[PDB]
RNA sequence: UGGUUUCUCUUCAGAUCGCAUAAAUCUUUCGCCUUUUACUAAAGAUUUCCGUGGAGAGGAACAACUCUGAGUCUUAACCCAAUUUUUUGAGGCCUUGC
């Protein structure tokens, strides 16, 4: 207990992140903690309009992570 | 229940019926001849309970006829096996020490009484006399402490519920210091064989296979026959003379017609047991009889070394499990000595056996023997092996019947009472009754 | 550790269906199931709330944001409890 | 009665499963075909008896006996050998709980019986080597290291009888650790000499080599002992803790961490301390302290023995204490599932040494896919006898497709070639048996990857042949005949006593030729029968 | 005290109500601390829980099978029918 | 050419001398006599002939009172030291022929066996 | 949740036991051999005896209990509130369906 999420396999891979609020971003996994809070580099916001905007390196709180999908092969 | 009677009752009955010449006891003359058919069974129950040279007096339960016609010894001699082997080993020690330390050993005269000499009355002649101390080796009060209180008693730990059950005297439970002391007291009667790899060709199934053929073994039993252009002598290389034990070891491949043949157990993993000499050395140390290791290899393999900055540290509430307990006690090496020990001594607990069923000398004629010995004892060991193999062969299983209990049927009648007498008084009774 | 959790770990290597808190439905092979219900899956078919389907090679869903899972019936045969 | 094959009387009381076995048969990646080999009797048979005694409760309890779920004959059960390579199949869990399916080929260990081991080894993708602690690397251990290198399989040694260090040799913990490390080093040396490949090097930190004494039912891997250590204590990551136990690695009790040299004040290894020290505590407090201070030791281990259990002899008590302290045999399941390439992966390197053609665009990919469908093919190699019956079942593993009962069978022989279809002929499946060592249980179908007994194809299968679908356009080769570790040298001339029953003797001679895989029974020019053996 | 209140209904057919308002009916085989539930032969209903609705009893029924439901999303449970014998 | 067998014997220290005696009595040439590490037994690795390997195990366990233990595998082929074709050498009917003409003896026996 | 010593009876148990080992009958062979017992040394088929186990019933009794170890209304202080759960990112609105 106080377990890690099993995410080493996904380290330094490009990912597609579905967040709550119908929000979606894409970026490279740079790290994580036991709460599933993530560090995502070269992150891009995929606006509901279809337009995408570069936001750089960011922190996503694991709380609000619905789902992730790898855009690479692990 | 029919209870015990005072021991003077059968004494006065036997004494009044003196030699059956009074006219007053002329109605019991017919019953004594009737009791003649049960004299061999009374003899068997008598000699079955002979009192054991470390005993001065044994008191046996006696089932007697109300006319004094016959006296039975209604008892079975249950003798718990480690204690019995230890006591006879102690007897062996004291008898060798007595025979070497005596200037002249006077052998008894074997018809001890004369022919025209009437047998002695038990009453005065032996109730008055003190019983003349038995053999009873002096035990070390410090080294042999868990055995010393009870070792030369009749049925030693009978009235203590912790070590046996009750007075039927059927189950026993010992502690490991008791087993260690009883095991070292019996070394003069035991063997030093840790594994039965000694018995490769010299074991039981091999002797069955030898009985199946006409073959004998150089130190083994000799028997009687049980059956009473191919093998050309120009077409067969006689490279090694076929040594005869090949027919034992591989019976199908070396003989024609292997009928009524038994298979052989041929290997046990060689048990390597380091016998420790003195208690100064610890329980398990590197003994100098073991060849050292001296690690050598060519190139260092890349075995995983998770280096520093692994940041894995154990929490505060973890330890090696049983580091509170010490690595060994004074009783550890003794228990490991108990693990490789003969059948009664490898166990904490068992069922009591009869005095008949414990062969003290069986492990001596079961092993083959150092040739310097005379011809006499070689023939004797061979013959005792023959008797053991004929026992092991013709063992039909116990054939479960309905139990009969003859002496429970005698004492349900109104003609038998029961008492408790010295064994010598019952033997004098049985001899006078047979006369 | 919970009885249902042991049964979930038993389904690792089997094809399972997962509905999220948002009602997207993911069907495919369960690779890894964590104690907290975090789920790694592969070769997925996803069926959105509008009915449309898609195909994904690799996914990982947080345990909290799972509403439920459907497991094979191969498992049904933990009857002790 | 013409039955001497020891009480089949099929009643497994295994833990609630009957359907779950066949359900894990249908998963095709959740099945592990392991074989167990060693120099001689190194506890392989007792070991599998402990696995089954784990598996089957309310019966299957032994006092100074049993150890015959490989040893099911009567000449086999009295010699001490296991002459037959009696297989077994079970389902038993891991440290986690996802129950796998295990097909154990329980081979002999004698040098003369390499045939059985080879025939089991070609049908299974992983081999488990047993080295006795008090013996070391032996003759047949080196021979089976050879034969494990040659037929391209996974490799894992498992050091059995580690109690003989404790109770027989009476070695110190650090000296015993030195001896175990020596055994592992000699295994790696004998592997490194033979195998051209290098990705098979075994070390206890990697997880493949295990430690399991089996008159007393100890079985721990580093992961399994760390699992026990963390299940009693708090929330330690037992994989990362298990990673840092073996190999010149010391625990600093102030910084609470593992180093390589740094406490040099006559300390001991992490393995020595954590593994071996409480182990020798358990062993010593049982075998020498049972009356005085054993329940004090048990209350520090969470082991509750009843009143009747505390009055046993030292061997059953030691086995019972080690069973209640180590539980299940899941370290073995760890080194299997993490190192047996369960037959998706297993298909390709096996099929690139068995099949005559190769990788090629029709048969090769069909094998390597290994789905239970498509061009039905097999490889039966062992011929196990029934009790009374002249008929004796074939035993093999389904590579592609399935097998149904009543589904007819084209037995492609080995004197067959591609343009010589006169050897192969047609049969029909009598019955499909799957065996738990004397528990034979029927199945309607067997999918790909699983082991299977076949009834009714016994007339064309002399030693090696392959089963295929009848009259189907699927044209394929044979697998290669069996390369043996030894060449059969010993020649025996043989002739009957009464010459009136040459046909019945030639019949029985053909039967024993079919039964043992290296028996060579031929007739030379002078007309005397000649049997070559090992 | 007894802990039985869940263990009583074990093996029974049970009507479980979800937080979105769905109705899951299955055989209640296991639970835990969080009330994560194991439901065998489980179907989902949306429109109604029938009390013999003369028009029909069943609309939007879906066969699911073996279901593990997370307790977070569970609201309540009632006994729907007795255990199937099998 | 003659087949040879590779033999490993596990034995105690005086039993090593016993194995050396018995194996030398069968045209042996002991290969290796190393001790076993971490054990008080020794491993004797050796070669042996295969016509001389009928009952070596049983004879060995007889002469060592069941302490030594022997296993034997096939790995080898080398020349029989005799001249296989020689008419000067007259073979006795039953008597074991020495090393100078074992090849002639073996060839004559196998010739009389089937081929004539 | 009722002790366990001991005695007797009944019934069932011997394909790895009783970790011991006697004797008898019958039928085939022998072997010595005045003939019969008494025998030799094997084989097979049977019994007797010396002991044993499991179960049930009953007695003997100088010799042992009911807030007790926890239970179906009473004893394990610990499954009792910073993202992975038993303390809400909620709140609001509107359309569709008999
Ligand atoms: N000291 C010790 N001896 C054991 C242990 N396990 C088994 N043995 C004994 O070692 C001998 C060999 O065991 P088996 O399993 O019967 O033989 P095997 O290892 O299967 O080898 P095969 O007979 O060739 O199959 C037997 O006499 C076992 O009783 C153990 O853990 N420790
Ligand atoms: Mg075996
Ligand atoms: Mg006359």
């Amino acid at each position: 207990k106080a377990h890690p999420p099993e995410l080493k396999k996904f380290m330094d891979k490009k990912l597609s992140l579905k967040l709550n609020g119908g929000r979606h971003v894409q970026g490279i996994l740079r790290g994580f903690d036991p709460f599933m809070n993530l560090v995502i580099d070269e992150c891009v916001e995929m606006a509901t309009s279809g337009q995408q905007n570069n936001i750089g390196m960011v922190v996503i709180r694991g709380n609000s992570i619905i789902m992730l999908e790898a855009l690479e092969r692990v | 229940q029919k209870e015990d009677m005072p021991p003077e009752h059968v004494r006065k009955i036997i004494r009044d019926h003196g030699d059956m010449t009074n006219r007053k006891f002329r109605h019991d003359k017919r019953v004594y001849l009737g009791a003649l058919k049960y004299m061999p069974h009374a003899v068997l129950k008598l000699l079955e309970n002979m009192p054991m040279p470390w005993e001065q007096i044994r008191d046996v339960p006696v089932l007697y006829h109300i006319t004094g016609a016959i006296s039975f010894v209604n008892e079975i001699p249950w003798v718990i096996e480690p204690v019995y082997i230890s006591q006879w080993g102690s007897m062996w020690i004291m008898m060798r020490r007595e025979k070497r330390d005596r200037r002249h050993f006077k052998r008894m005269r074997f018809p001890p009484f004369d022919d025209e000499e009437p047998p002695l009355d038990y009453a005065d002649n032996i109730l008055d006399v003190e019983p003349l101390e038995a053999i009873q080796l002096e035990l070390d009060p410090e080294e042999d402490a868990p055995v010393l209180d009870w070792f030369y008693d009749h049925q030693p730990l009978r009235d203590s519920r912790k070590y046996v059950n009750g007075s039927t005297y059927q189950r026993w439970q010992f502690t490991l210091p008791m087993m260690s002391t009883l095991y070292r007291l019996a070394n003069q009667l035991l063997t030093d064989l840790v594994d039965d790899n000694y018995f490769y060709l010299f074991d039981l199934k091999a002797f069955f296979t030898s009985k199946a053929l006409n073959m004998a073994i150089p130190g083994g039993p000799k028997f009687e026959p049980l059956v009473r252009e191919f093998n050309d002598i120009n077409k067969i290389i006689i490279r090694q003379p076929i040594r005869t034990e090949y027919k034992i070891a591989f019976p199908y491949l070396y003989n024609n017609l292997p009928h009524h043949v038994h298979l052989t157990w041929y290997h046990t993993p060689n048990v390597v047991f380091i016998k420790t000499e003195d208690p100064d050395l610890p329980a398990f140390y590197f003994d100098p009889l073991i060849n050292p290791i001296s690690h050598r290899h060519s190139v260092k393999s890349q075995e995983p070394l998770p280096d520093d900055d692994e940041e894995f540290e154990l929490p505060e509430f973890v330890e090696p499990f049983l580091k509170d307990t010490p690595l060994y006690t004074d009783n550890t090496a003794n228990g490991i000595a108990l693990l490789w020990a003969p059948r009664p001594f490898n166990l904490r607990s068992g069922r009591t056996r009869r005095a008949l069923d414990i062969p003290l000398v069986k492990n001596w004629y079961r092993e083959h023997c150092p040739a310097g010995q005379p011809v006499k004892v070689r023939v004797s060991y061979q013959k005792l092996l023959k008797y053991y193999v004929l026992n092991a062969l013709k063992h039909r299983p116990p054939k479960a019947q309905k139990k009969r209990y003859l002496f429970r049927s005698f004492k349900a009648t109104k003609f038998f009472q029961s008492t408790k007498l010295d064994w010598v008084e019952v033997g004098l009774q049985v001899c006078r009754q047979g006369y | 550790i919970g009885v249902p959790i042991k049964v979930l770990h038993e389904a690792e290597g089997h094809i399972v269906t997962c509905e999220t808190n948002t009602g997207e439905v993911y069907r495919g092979k369960l690779i890894e199931a964590e104690d907290n219900m975090n789920c790694q899956m592969s070769n997925i078919t996803v069926t959105y709330r509008d009915g449309r389907v898609a195909q994904l090679e690799q996914v990982y869903i947080r345990g909290s944001k799972i509403r439920f899972l459907i497991l094979p019936d191969m498992l049904k045969n933990m009857l002790k409890s | 009665t013409k039955k001497f094959t020891l009480m089949e009387q099929t009643l497994p009381v295994t833990v609630y499963e009957m359907d779950f076995l066949a359900d894990l048969m249908d998963n095709s990646e959740l099945i592990r075909n392991v074989t167990l080999c060693g120099h001689l009797h190194h506890g392989k048979t007792c070991f599998v008896d402990c696995l089954i005694e784990q598996t089957h409760p309310e019966i299957r309890k032994r006092y100074d006996q049993d150890l015959c779920y490989t040893d099911i004959l009567f000449t086999e059960q009295e010699r001490g050998v296991g002459i037959k390579s009696t297989p077994v199949t079970v389902v038993l869990p891991d440290t986690k709980g996802k129950s796998y399916l295990f097909n154990i080929m329980d081979t002999p260990g004698h040098v003369n019986f390499s045939d059985e081991v080879t025939a089991g080894l070609r049908i299974s993708d992983g081999v488990v080597l047993f080295i006795d602690a008090a013996e070391g690397v032996m003759l047949n251990t080196e021979r089976l290291i050879k034969h494990a290198v040659q037929e391209r399989l996974a490799v894992t040694v498992c050091i059995n009888k580690i109690d003989r260090l404790i109770l027989e040799l009476k070695l110190p913990p650090t000296d015993a650790y030195y001896k175990l490390r020596h055994i592992v080093d000699e295994v790696n040396g004998l592997i490194s000499m033979y195998s051209t490949d290098e990705n098979l090097i075994l070390s206890p930190l990697l997880g493949n080599v295990c430690f399991s004494s089996s008159q007393y039912s100890i079985c721990f891997t580093l992961g399994s002992f760390a699992k026990i250590y963390a299940d009693t204590f708090g929330d330690i990551n037992y994989q990362e803790f298990a990673k840092r136990l073996w190999g010149d690695i010391y625990f600093n009790p102030k910084t609470r961490k593992f180093t390589k040299k740094a406490p040099t004040s006559s300390s001991q290894r992490s393995f020595v301390e954590f593994i071996l020290e409480p182990l020798y505590k358990i062993l010593a407090q049982v075998v020498g302290d049972v009356d005085t201070s054993l329940p004090r030791t048990l209350d520090e281990l969470g082991i509750h023995l009843t009143k009747e259990e505390l009055k046993l002899n030292i061997r059953p008590l030691l086995r019972l204490v080690c069973k209640k302290f180590f539980g299940e045999f899941t370290g073995f399941v760890d080194m299997c599932v993490q190192h047996i390439p369960s037959p998706k992966v297993g298909a390709k390197p096996k099929i690139e040494h068995t099949y005559t053609g190769g990788v090629d665009s029709d048969l090769g990919e069909a094998m390597s896919d290994c789905d239970p469908d498509g061009p039905l093919m097999c490889h039966t190699t062992k011929m196990y006898s029934t009790d009374d019956g002249v008929q004796f079942h074939a035993f093999g593993r389904v590579l592609s497709g399935t097998i149904h009962a009543g589904q007819p069978v084209k037995v492609l022989g080995e004197n067959y070639t591609l343009e010589d279809e006169e050897d192969s002929q047609i049969c029909t499946v009598g019955r499909l048996w799957i065996s738990v060592a004397r528990y034979h249980i029927e199945v309607n179908r067997v999918p790909a990857g699983n082991w299977v007994l076949i009834e009714g194809v016994d007339q064309p299968i002399v030693k090696t042949a392959t089963i295929t679908e009848p009259r189907g356009n699927e044209e394929a080769q044979i697998f290669r005949p069996l390369k043996f570790n030894t060449t059969s040298v010993i020649k025996i001339a043989v002739e009957p006593v009464n010459p009136s029953e040459l046909p019945k003797m030639l019949d029985g001679l053909r039967k024993v030729n079919k039964s043992y895989p290296s028996l060579t029974t031929k007739v030379e020019e002078s007309g005397e029968h000649v049997i070559l053996g090992t | 005290g007894k802990s039985s209140k869940m263990l009583q209904h074990i093996d029974y057919r049970m009507r479980c109500i979800l937080q979105d308002g769905r109705i899951f009916i299955g055989t209640f085989k296991a639970f835990d601390k969080h009330m994560n539930l194991i439901l065998c032969d489980c179907d989902e209903f949306r429109k109604i829980k029938p009390k013999n609705s003369k028009q029909a009893e069943r609309e939007e029924k879906r066969v699911l099978g073996l279901v593990l439901l997370r307790g977070e999303n569970l609201v309540s449970m009632t006994v729907e029918g007795p255990p199937p014998k099998d | 050419m003659e087949p040879y067998y590779f033999v490993e014997v596990q034995a105690p220290a005086d039993c090593v001398s016993a194995v050396y005696t018995v194996l030398a009595r069968r045209r042996g040439h002991v290969t290796q006599d190393a001790p076993i590490p971490g054990s008080p037994l020794y491993t004797i690795k050796a070669f042996i002939p295969a016509i001389d390997s009928f009952g070596f195990e049983t004879d060995l366990r007889t002469h060592t009172q069941g302490q030594a233990f022997s296993l034997s595998v096939f790995h080898h082929w080398q020349i029989v030291p005799g001249d296989p074709l020689d008419k000067s050498i007259v073979i006795r009917p039953l008597e074991p022929q020495p090393a100078p003409h074992l090849a002639r003896e073996f060839m004559i026996k196998t010739r009389r066996r089937k081929g004539l």
